[PDB]
């Protein structure tokens, strides 16, 4: 079975630049997707609707809209753009993987979807647009677990 | 090769004379005594200590070497000094904490 | 046992600046204060051989001991600063900065008038005894003005002093008992050696380069 | 931004420089041909030229045509290209009036010299502070030698010859022991040590000297031999060499000035100099903040190394507490040993009562439990016996002579006498405090007095320093409040704390189940407490 | 708005050891400047309408000026143009108890005023301090806790700031003696210790300090009784 | 009870609660009487108003051994949340993983320094790569990085093919003139020295050596020429400014030299690296490797950016 | 990394390490060991140590 973690796939649109998306996989099987359009447009695909504001999600998480831009890299791109338990039920394995792909110093014990992880995810996602990234192969064994 | 007293700016006057002890009011200083113990102390101010009876060997923080003083020594500890003092017998000193100046 | 014993004579005669400073004041300031310090400095240096064999700048920086001045920091500092003060003044009036210095003053202060205003403001603001300095910062490569209490001099922060003034009262009381603003204005208008400052800047240019490198087109 | 500004930023910050690439013929042909295209007839002149140059016979023909020799053609490849700087001309400001003074650090640490002669040597230091009028120097020069007076310097030379003849082999042995390989800036040994060289104490910062460049390093700088076991060092960094290489070359004779003399053991380059004769100062822009040092195996404390090399203290996270406003310290370190020896004395004295036959025949003052008893063997960890909690039981064995049993015996005799007397009265006998407890209280009191005096002096020191502008904390110790990022501390500022969506899940971490369980086992009925008060308040109410 | 207070002795003919030209310049200029500056910087502020000590302890830019005037006036009052040479009364008892002798106290005052190294005031203070951090209270308190200490203060600093009580002051600033005489400070210090110090004001201030210490000790007992009741 | 007591974060409180609930009487056993009122003691560490604090205290048995006598005095100590002490004076007496272990210098007693000697006898670790710490100016402004240059990275190519402390400068009486400067720049002289004085050709005095004795008499074999005195031999010599040196360098500092370049028929340079050190008879080259790119490709890095093994350098978009 | 010539000194985008090459050139990797240096180590560990 596929291991929990962040996956960073990409998909090329019919017309325009290629769309980049990052999916977070939970132990229960939650899918907290994140997408980017031709603009910054850091939009989560959790809702069935057109999109959702990543800044609104970060503010609901607890970010005061200042430390968010202070901590994230390339804050210019973020500032320019103007259920809960199961999605955050990351396993120990999930925690480790999240830490690996997105360099994080979160202790293994804290197996929960922290907002810093989301922030970092967003940062990597925007970085993929400028070429600073690598997409993930979902057929790699390192991305799978054995029950 | 250089003594640790020079590195940590620890000024010690060994075998002070009676006239030197008469100056600075060494007799009127407060007294302190101990037996066998380890006293970690951080000097927020300079301290002039006249060790009368015992013997103290002080190690700097994180250092594997020690500085030894005898009963005939007048040792002034510098500011922001972090060190551990060990004793093995009756040790009586006269201490005076001085500010900037004398 | 005796080092730094010499009392630095001044680049000008003791009676050269008589219209604006009496010979007596200079005679007292030098004859007595300067002599007093050096005689204690060599006495302190005779005792400790380690501090004996050090350059004056290195001696001052070591005796400062990063915030805890040693008992030999004072004397040395005072001697050096008094010597600098003697050399920083010339038998001729200075009202204009020299060509190299001007460009630097315009670059940082933005005007000579603003520089003089800030210098006078800092000199009057300092309460008590001390010195004021115009220095070049090695880290930032810019000119700036520093006021130091008592004997402290910029060398302790790795800076090059270009000009310095004695705000200790002994310097001005005999002439002007309580008008520090006049004492300053006189030193700014008539008693200042900008040529010595430009020379010190040229000497410091070896240590700190004030310019832009040549970028090859490739 | 623009290419010009980007290139300037690269040169200034990242150290970019258009270094000459000495390519092979195939590499040059690849660089020239790939610009046109793939499988297309080459039409550029340089591409066809390189294609023809791919053959050795064509290169030989071109060499013969140009008329240069093969050795000249080999060096033509290693030719600096681009703009070439104009040759620099030395300019002297005026006459150079010099002196021969003995160095200020002549006496070596651990070497004894005559004091009376040392004073005559050091007398030149006060004489060096006499001005000379440089403009009228030529008018006063005397061309008659053999009348110059250098007696102090000659006596210094004699004393220095003594020291070098004494310590030459010792210095060579120490250099062979500490240093494995020779490097520019190290002592010349073995075959390189020709007799007549000048030792390191012979030099001093401020002495003008002259030497020849022997080595040129890109990162470290240029090394000049000034006739000594240790060469000189002129700090020239990476990016300035692109333009300094046209003025500083190996084998050139230059005039240098000694700026700082250091220790070879703690510094890679003992002497640092500046180039007076070339005067390349307009060129240098990248400087060294601190002098290079040696990180050796003997060094185990970084703070001692920082103090020895003069660098700033190790950075530490700044505590938000104020040392001026804090509770004083009254606890004494000897209190623990005094309490343990008090307990040991009480136990041995009570157990001598239980066995009167054992106490009889042996004096209380002189007693020996074990001959080979040691304090080191006493320290141990034992968690076998656990009534409610299991933890290691630290064992301490008090020494026999450490306990003074006569005072304890007299105290217990008096105490049991008063106990039986009060029982005859009909009231339980109570004693407030024993002697050793009062002694421990006196220790705590003198420690509190010491702490109070320290804080009282600290208040005045704060004022004095603040008044005079002196800093209160050691500069460089507490530097970064938050500067180092990605530090997990669960403070909710980098959003490292659990999401504030309810925080209902606590089984993973910080589970308070065990505490509630043991509280329910101790007290099943969690009724509203009728009387809730502090321990000290209850004890005082019992007293008052 | 505080006003400059004249000295007790006639400034013109007070002491042949201090020139009236000197006296005038120093006193007038300094006091006036401090007060006006102080009056200028406290006008239209909460600090106005309070004593100097209140201001001293509260202050900041209105600190240096206030302290200097307060110090200067204390300095003037500390001396009269007669009676110097030896103290008496409780002063001698406290001096021989702590210092050991009057000559020892004089030597300590001289060796503290001489080594100021710049702008400073020397002080003899009666130490009655109460800290507000942690275990300030002293168990088994007794005599000899309050002592006479000779302290040296930097520019604009007074012992009032560390809860100490000011008894006697020498103004070791250049203005005091540089103008008057050739600038050899030991002379001025020696003459102060000889021919101008007034011990009667010191005795009165020691009485006031012992009264304030007694009132603080009785306030402690009142608080303890309120705790018991 | 003690006259002087200190302050600690750990606190104690006595809680007395009713056994049974009000209004409901439980059955009373005839053998054991019911307990109407009960009392208990709790240990709770002090909690700040800003941040709540949870008590972390463990109980460990402590026994003093006196002739086979054990003291059942189990000391209870509370571990404060602060990992490190604010000051050494307020620091704990024991801060170590194992109290019995004496490998630590602080654990070793000063009177008995056998443990300190045993710790010092231990050799240093091999974590250091035995190289030179080469900092990066590119990352200097941001979080810095380090490059370690060792014998694996730098190699010596091999053999390709008077001087003394003359004196010390003296103070100048005419300090206002530019005499304190021992030399003038070609480039910088204009800024500080008006060339009116130097307008005449060679107006500035040429290098002269003016020796002064202890008495103060200017001495030189030639009155106003460039004869130099040796300090040791105390004999005059010439510095030979020309030096009679005619040497040509076939390799300049900082030049990247590929393989098979063949600087001479005898020995071809190698290592495809930059020349970091140039000596009289040998050259040191820091090893490197060339990567041939093409127009249109992308370079994934800045100039002074460190690349680890496996990192991507250039992306080529070859047609299929 | 090192490039002498024929490489644009400005990134292709506002943010990122991507650089474009106008003409053919070489990219030189100067061999060395990259370490991770904290703020504490930088005080004692400096250039040419
Ligand atoms: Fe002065
Ligand atoms: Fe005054």
């Amino acid at each position: 079975l596929q291991s929990p973690g962040i996956y960073y796939r990409s998909e090329l649109d019919h017309n325009g630049i290629s769309v980049y998306t990052g999916t977070i996989i939970s132990d229960w099987g939650g899918r907290s997707e994140l997408e980017i359009d031709r603009k910054a447009r850091i939009w989560a695909r959790v809702s069935r609707k057109q999109k959702i504001s990543i800044l609104v999600l970060s503010s609901a998480m607890g970010l005061n809209l200042r430390e968010i831009l202070e901590n994230v890299c390339y804050p210019e791109i973020f500032l320019s753009f103007l259920f809960f338990q199961q999605r955050c039920e990351l396993g120990r394995i999930g925690r480790r993987n999240m830490n690996r792909r997105l360099n994080l110093d979160i202790p293994q014990n804290n197996t929960f979807l922290l907002p810093r992880d989301i922030l970092a995810a967003a940062d990597h996602l925007i970085g993929l647009k400028f070429g600073m990234g690598a997409l993930d192969d979902m057929n790699h064994l390192k991305n799978k677990r054995i029950r | 090769e250089k003594p640790l007293e020079e590195l940590y700016n620890v000024r010690v006057e060994r075998n002070v004379t009676k006239d030197r002890l008469m100056e600075l009011g060494v007799p009127r200083w407060s007294m302190w005594k101990t037996g066998k113990c380890k006293l970690p102390w951080d000097w927020h101010v300079d301290q002039l200590v006249y060790i009368e009876e015992g013997e103290v060997r002080v190690v700097p923080e994180g250092s594997q070497r020690f500085m030894q003083f005898v009963a005939g020594d007048l040792v002034r500890y510098p500011k922001w000094f972090e060190a551990d003092l060990y004793f093995n017998d009756f040790y009586q000193e006269r201490y005076s904490f001085r500010a900037y100046g004398d | 046992v005796f080092a730094y014993y010499g009392l630095k004579t001044p680049p000008y005669k003791l009676d050269a600046l008589e219209p604006y400073m009496s010979q007596k004041m200079l005679e007292v300031h030098w004859g007595e204060h300067h002599r007093s310090y050096v005689e204690a400095l060599n006495k302190q240096l005779e005792k400790n051989d380690i501090l004996y064999g050090c350059t004056m700048e290195e001696l001052i920086k070591v005796t400062y001991n990063n915030g805890n001045p040693l008992p030999e920091f004072s004397d040395a500092a005072q001697v050096w600063n008094h010597d600098f003060f003697w050399e920083s003044m010339q038998p001729g009036g200075g009202d204009m900065p020299k060509l190299g210095l001007l460009q630097q003053i315009e670059k940082d202060f933005g005007s000579f008038t603003n520089f003089r205003e800030k210098f006078t403001e800092a000199a009057l603001a300092l309460f008590g005894s001390g010195w004021i300095w115009l220095v070049l910062k090695r880290e930032e490569k810019r000119l700036a003005i520093v006021k130091t209490s008592n004997a402290v001099n910029p060398l302790v922060w790795n800076d090059i002093p270009l000009i310095g003034l004695d705000l200790w009262e002994h310097a001005y009381y005999l002439d002007y008992k309580n008008d520090k603003a006049k004492y300053v204005n006189v030193f700014m208008n008539h008693l200042v050696s900008w040529d010595a400052a430009l020379g010190r800047m040229a000497r410091a240019q070896a240590f700190v380069n004030l310019g832009e490198p040549k970028i090859p087109v490739a | 931004e623009s290419e010009e500004e980007a290139r300037r930023k690269n040169w200034v910050d990242r150290g970019w420089a258009p270094w000459e690439e000495i390519l092979s013929p195939e590499a040059n042909f690849a660089r020239k041909s790939l610009n046109e295209g793939e499988e297309v007839a080459l039409q550029s002149p340089e591409a066809i030229e390189a294609f023809k140059m791919l053959s050795p016979n064509y290169r030989k023909k071109k060499i013969s045509d140009m008329g240069i020799t093969e050795d000249e053609y080999y060096a033509k490849q290693f030719e600096i290209k681009g703009e070439i700087p104009e040759p620099l001309s030395t300019m002297w400001a005026g006459p150079l009036v010099v002196r021969h003074v003995p160095p200020r650090d002549w006496p070596p640490r651990g070497w004894e010299v005559d004091k009376k002669e040392l004073e005559f040597i050091r007398e030149t230091h006060k004489l060096q502070s006499v001005r000379v009028d440089y403009d009228k120097v030529e008018e006063m020069v005397k061309m008659e030698t053999d009348d110059m007076g250098l007696d102090r310097y000659k006596m210094f030379l004699k004393q220095y010859n003594e020291w070098v003849a004494a310590n030459k082999d010792r210095l060579e042995k120490e250099s062979y022991k500490y240093d494995q390989d020779y490097y520019p800036g190290r002592r010349k040994r073995g075959k390189d040590y020709q007799d007549g060289m000048y030792e390191l104490p012979f030099y001093y910062p401020g002495q003008i000297c002259a030497g020849k460049v022997t080595a040129i390093h890109l990162y470290q700088g240029a090394f000049v031999d000034i006739g000594g076991v240790h060469d000189g060092w002129v700090p020239i960094k990476r990016n300035d060499w692109y333009w300094i290489r046209h003025h500083i070359k190996v084998g050139m004779h230059v005039i240098v000035e000694i700026l700082a003399k250091r220790d070879p053991y703690r510094f890679r380059f003992p002497i640092e100099m500046r180039f007076i004769d070339p005067n390349i100062d307009h060129l240098i822009f990248n400087r060294f903040d601190f002098a290079p040092i040696f990180h050796r195996d003997e060094d185990t404390n970084l703070d001692e190394l920082r103090r020895d090399c003069g660098r700033q203290p190790l950075p530490r996270k700044d505590p938000g507490v104020k040392v001026e406003e804090e509770p004083l310290l009254s606890n004494h370190p000897y209190v623990d040993k005094l309490w343990q020896i008090h307990n040991a004395e009480q136990m041995i004295l009570d157990d001598m009562e239980a066995n009167p036959v054992k106490y009889k025949g042996k004096n209380l003052t002189e007693l020996t439990d074990d001959e080979d008893f040691d304090e080191e063997n006493r320290i141990e960890y034992s968690k076998a016996y656990y009534k409610k909690a299991l933890l290691p039981k630290m064992i301490t064995k008090v020494s026999v002579k450490e306990l003074d049993l006569e005072a304890a015996f007299a105290e217990r005799q008096h105490h049991n006498k008063l106990r039986m007397e009060a029982q005859e009265r009909g009231e339980v006998y109570k004693i407030p405090k024993l002697r050793r407890n009062i002694e421990m209280d006196e220790y705590d009191f003198i420690h509190w007095r010491r702490s109070l005096e320290e804080r009282e002096a600290m208040l005045r020191d704060i004022s004095c320093r603040r008044a005079l502008g002196l800093p209160l904390e050691e500069p460089g110790r507490y530097v970064d409040p938050s500067a180092f990022g990605k530090d997990q501390y669960d403070p909710d500022s980098p959003l490292y704390r659990y999401d504030y969506w309810g925080e209902p899940k606590n089984s993973e971490k910080s589970k308070q189940e065990r505490m509630t369980d043991v509280h329910n086992k101790s007290i099943v009925g969690k009724g509203t407490v009728w009387y809730e008060m502090a321990y000290e308040d209850a004890v005082k109410e019992r007293m008052q | 708005k505080f006003e400059l207070m004249p000295p007790p002795y006639p400034m013109n003919a007070l002491e042949p050891h201090m020139s009236h030209t000197t006296f005038e310049y120093h006193w007038g200029k300094h006091h006036r400047a401090y007060v006006d500056n102080l009056n200028k910087q406290i006008d239209g502020t909460e600090l106005d309408g309070m004593t100097l000590e209140d201001i001293i302890l509260i202050t900041l830019p209105p600190f240096n000026n206030a302290a200097q005037a307060w110090n200067h006036q204390f300095f003037w009052e500390s001396m009269k143009p007669s009676g110097g040479g030896k103290p008496s009364g409780e002063l001698l008892q406290l001096i021989n108890r702590d210092f050991g002798s009057f000559e020892a106290f004089v030597k300590e005052f001289k060796a503290a005023a001489a080594t100021q190294f710049g702008s400073g005031w020397a002080w003899l203070a009666y130490k009655a301090n109460r800290l507000n951090v942690g275990n300030t209270s002293n168990p088994h308190p007794t005599d000899e806790d309050k002592k006479l200490v000779v302290v040296k203060t930097p520019n604009a600093v007074n012992p009032l700031v560390w809860d100490y009580s000011p008894l006697l002051t020498i103004d070791v600033w250049e203005h005091a003696y540089y103008l008057d005489f050739r600038n050899r400070r030991p002379d001025y210090i020696s003459i102060f210790m000889e021919k101008l110090v007034s011990w009667e004001a010191v005795s009165s201030r020691l009485e006031v300090a012992k009264a304030k210490a007694a009132e603080r000790e009785e306030e402690e007992e009142r608080k303890k009784r309120e705790k018991e009741e | 009870p003690d006259p002087l007591q200190e302050r600690d974060n750990v606190q104690l409180r006595i809680v007395n609660y009713i056994l049974y609930g009000n209004g409901k009487p439980i059955r009373g056993i005839s053998d054991t009487s019911i307990q109407l009122v009960r009392t208990c003691l709790v240990l709770n560490w002090n909690q700040d108003k800003k941040s709540s604090s949870c008590e972390e205290a463990r109980a460990s048995f402590v026994e003093i051994r006196t002739n086979g006598l054990i003291r059942h005095f189990l000391r209870i100590n509370l571990v404060k949340s602060p990992i490190s002490y604010i000051g050494k004076r307020n620091d704990p007496s024991g801060s170590g993983l194992l109290s019995d272990n004496g490998s630590d210098c602080t654990n070793i007693n000063p009177f008995s320094s056998i443990y300190s000697y045993s710790k010092a006898k231990i050799q240093q670790s091999i974590n250091q790569p035995q190289g030179t710490i080469h900092t990066l100016l590119n990352r200097n402004k941001e979080c810095q990085s380090l490059i370690i240059l060792s014998a694996a990275n730098c190699s010596r190519m091999g053999p390709f093919k008077s001087l003394g402390p003359l004196g010390t400068s003296l103070p100048i009486e005419n300090f206002y003139s530019s005499y304190h400067l021992i030399t003038h720049n070609q480039i910088l002289v204009t800024n500080y020295l008006q060339l009116d004085n130097l307008k005449q050709t060679f107006q500035v005095i040429k290098f002269k050596y003016y020796l002064m004795d202890e008495n103060g008499k200017i001495f030189n074999p030639d009155p106003c020429r460039n004869i130099i005195l040796n300090p040791f031999n105390l004999n005059w010599y010439f510095l030979h400014h020309n030096y009679c040196e005619e040497t040509s360098k076939i390799i300049s500092l900082g030049q990247f030299i590929c393989e098979n370049v063949c600087i001479a028929k005898n020995g071809p340079p190698l290592k495809s690296g930059q020349v970091i050190l140039v000596q009289v008879d040998s050259i040191v080259i820091r090893s490197a490797k060339p990567y041939l790119a093409t127009p249109g490709a992308t370079v994934h890095g800045h100039y002074g950016e460190t690349l680890y093994e496996g990192d991507t350098l250039v992306t080529f978009i070859y047609e299929k | 990394m090192h490039w002498s010539t024929d490489v644009y000194h400005a990134p292709e985008f506002t943010y990122g390490n991507v650089h474009l090459l106008p003409k053919t050139s070489h990219l030189w990797i100067l061999l060395g060991r990259p370490c991770r240096s904290s703020l504490v180590y930088l005080s004692i560990h400096k250039d040419q140590d």
